[PDB]
């Protein structure tokens, strides 16, 4: 009978292990023990996002944001799912609210959110190409 | 930090 501190950190694991099915079924049990941690669900929407499954990623992050909603990365997770899902729109809003959080929280990602906004600024772009 | 990770 693992915590749910210890269901995070083997779904941690399986996660740098690349194992994404299992690491999200650990974050699902982690919940079960705990469902108010912002963080369970944020790390269990990266797996989804790994398994190409942006519609179940969406709702966690959403699920995220209920519990903290200054929580930087369910915005950035969020941003990458309509991003999948052809939002742009909202994509660039949540990626930008991403990078402002951040930034009001100093905290530093190097430029990895700046490179995400410029890749769905292009991906927008490149919409709006492919139907003219 | 990189930010797509897990914490």
């Amino acid at each position: 009978s693992p915590s749910a501190q210890e269901l995070k950190e083997q779904g941690n694991r399986l996660f740098v292990g690349r194992k994404y099915p299992e690491a999200a079924a650990c974050y699902g049990r982690a919940i079960t023990r705990n469902p108010l941690v912002a963080v369970y669900y944020t790390n269990r929407a990266l797996c989804y996002l790994k398994m190409q499954q942006p519609e179940q990623a969406l709702a966690d992050c959403r699920r995220a944001l209920e519990l903290d909603g200054q929580s930087v990365k369910a915005h950035f997770f969020l941003g990458q799912c309509q991003l999948e899902m052809e939002s742009y729109d909202e994509a660039i809003a949540n990626l930008q609210r991403a990078y402002s959080l951040a930034k009001e929280q100093r905290l530093n990602f190097g430029d990895d959110i700046p490179s995400a906004l410029r890749i769905a600024k292009k991906k927008r772009w490149n919409s709006i190409e492919e139907r003219r | 930090n990189p930010i797509s990770d897990v914490d």
